[PDB]
RNA sequence: AUGGACCGCCAGUGAUAAGUGGAAUGCCAUGUGGGCUGUCGAGCCCCACGCACGUGGGG
């Protein structure tokens, strides 16, 4: 039993992750470069958030504590894909200068000239949860049950803290789709192997494209997978993703109910 | 009698025209005689849009849903013989005759319609009737509410010296020709 | 503090100016200097957070944090960066303001304007109405007990999802700061 | 359970100050929209009358 969750969360002008230089991380995928938010960075924020709300399930859902010595279970079972933009994104330079407050018999000899890179886009996120091994390792199906539910809510609610004070990139995902699969976990990343063209936005178009990919994969391999999705849009139906839900926590509740 | 200018909106058919004329009048009466004419009357004046219509009437009309944004209305009481006055009117000249498998229906042309009409007016008001020589309706599905037909109206016009006043006025109030409830009957006069 | 971007797509407008020489030339009169400076206009979306736990942790006492928050929000509404203001006079009050007091996490409504507005008509009413629909849809999708509240110039719409309406910006700031 | 498992590149920052695109300018000269012309017998049902030729009432 594998609970996986896809989110199409967009981010305004921000620089959540960056290289050894200042520029943000990018995959070159589908022939078009696209900014990405690395898996470990995103995972760290989710794990910190889960451990904060939950008050050793963190060594079980997440493989091991970074600052603790290995306790024979380094595997976390949870798999975090690296978030990448639905479309191709050019790196946007922002030239800035820190101002010197004390003025000489000179004007504007600015304190510090520099230029930092930022970018914005609609990242297609994705994660997986190996439920069976989580139950076999945690023991109690209930702690696992609470932990799984809280992990999904953390996956949804959080946004990394990086250059966040200079860019308030705090945002909620536009689409979440949780599919309790028994065969195997599958990511809808190839839905975006062809980066979408621009000028009309990408949220809606990425939503139905992911709906087309779910119809096709569901067609080739018909499965007993329990599905459901919640969106911030009521304008378009996506029947292939399963029954629609009024909200995210209601959805998470129905899928946690579906796993057990 | 009393005259008003009114205008139904949304009219698809003629029977619903009739019904829209009766539903705005609660207290209705009907005084009949075996063979003579029944004792509103009305004329269709502009039909492609909504439908402006002049109503002659006994009981007072007040605007209804989708009516005018106002209650024109005047009450009139009627006309010296020998004097000419403007006429007007829509009617259905016919000839009833045994039909294969009775049928309403010189004699067509523009001369037996003139004969027919001046027959209608008789000793009342002498007039000239614009000769026409060429409307469909169906039931809206309501039970006991007619069915489906065809028909043919004729409009007539000018000044009509009256030879009997009370009796031409009698004709004005009773109506001239059949199908008064489907647009016909109303004769309109005005001073010359 | 988020980067204020336009709700609608904007092409950079070029203005061609020529600084005129003042003494007349004996023969050839021309401009003293001539160049072109770029300008633009539009309806910006603006967003900002205040983490009360950290501001209370920094100042220490909750009373100075309270004055700091109220003063910050008022500065956020009143101030303009002053960039060539002596040549453009861009001083303006925001068309709509919406203060939410959330306890779980801050949420910017910037995705609401990811689909650029088409145009030809005034963007203010459509931007306010679109921010309204996105605020409604997020309160349904992400349920919360956050104390909301807004203040607007336009009276053409009620904007029901933005919470309780207040007649003035200082009344709104005082109500939401007092609510936190 | 893969030279792998666990794994943040990250804390900070006004691009500033200054500016006429300006001087001159008829789209002008020419043209029938013409001949022709009176607006003068099916129609589905109920009922009343009838000299069953046909009249009238209502829908």
């Amino acid at each position: 039993t594998f609970v996986d969750i896809h989110a199409i969360q967009t981010l305004p002008y921000s620089n959540i992750n960056r290289d050894d230089l200042g520029s943000p991380k990018t995959v070159v995928y589908g022939g078009k470069e696209r900014t990405r938010v690395s898996s470990q960075s995103w995972k760290r924020a989710v794990r910190h958030e889960v451990e904060a709300r939950l008050g050793n399930v963190s060594v079980n859902l997440f493989g091991r504590m970074l600052a603790e010595l290995p306790s024979t279970e380094v595997d976390g079972a949870v798999q975090f894909a690296h978030a990448f933009t639905v479309h191709g994104t050019t790196v946007e330079v922002d030239f800035f200068t820190a101002v010197d407050d004390i003025p000489k018999e000179n004007d504007h000899g600015s304190g510090h000239m520099n230029a930092g890179q930022f970018s914005a886009g609609t990242f297609y996120r994705y994660a997986n949860v190996n439920l069976d091994r989580l139950v076999e390792n945690t023991g109690d199906a209930q702690t696992a049950r609470t932990a799984v539910a809280e992990f999904l809510r953390a996956f949804l609610s959080t946004v990394p803290s990086g250059k966040q004070n200079a860019t308030a990139a705090m945002t909620l995902p536009d689409l979440v789709h949780i599919a309790v699969r028994f065969d195997r976990p599958i990511s809808f990343a190839p839905a975006f192997e062809t980066a979408l063209y621009g000028s009309d936005g990408y949220t809606l178009r990425a939503c139905q494209e992911l709906n087309n990919y779910a119809e096709r994969l569901r067609e080739v391999w018909p499965d007993d997978a329990i599905r459901g999705y919640a969106t911030v849009e009521n304008k378009t139906d996506l029947a292939a993703l399963g029954e629609r839900y009024d909200s995210y926590p209601a959805l998470i509740d129905a899928m946690v109910a579906a796993a057990f | 009698t009393w005259l008003t200018k009114i205008v139904p909106d949304l009219f698809r058919t003629a029977g619903n025209l009739h019904r829209k004329l009766i539903r705005l009048s609660s207290d209705l009466g009907e005084e009949r005689i075996a063979n003579p004419r029944q004792q509103l009357l009305f004329r269709i004046e502009e039909t492609r849009n909504e439908l402006y219509l002049l109503v002659q009437s006994h009981s007072p009309l007040r605007v209804d849903r989708l009516g005018p944004g106002y209650h024109q209305m005047r009450n009139l009481d009627p006309l010296d013989k020998g004097s000419r006055v403007r006429y007007r009117i829509v009617a259905s000249p016919t000839k009833r005759l045994g039909r294969s498998e009775t049928q309403r229906l010189t004699w067509l042309r523009g001369a037996a319609a003139e004969e027919w009409w001046h027959s209608r007016a008789a000793a009342n008001g002498l007039e000239l009737l614009s000769t026409y020589a060429q409307d469909d309706v169906r039931d809206p599905g309501t039970a006991d509410r007619s069915r489906k037909i065809r028909h043919p109206a004729v409009r007539f016009d000018g000044e009509a010296v009256i030879s009997d006043v009370d009796a031409v006025r009698h004709a004005v109030l009773n109506g001239i020709g059949r199908g008064k409830s489907y647009g016909c009957g109303l004769l309109s006069l005005a001073l010359i």
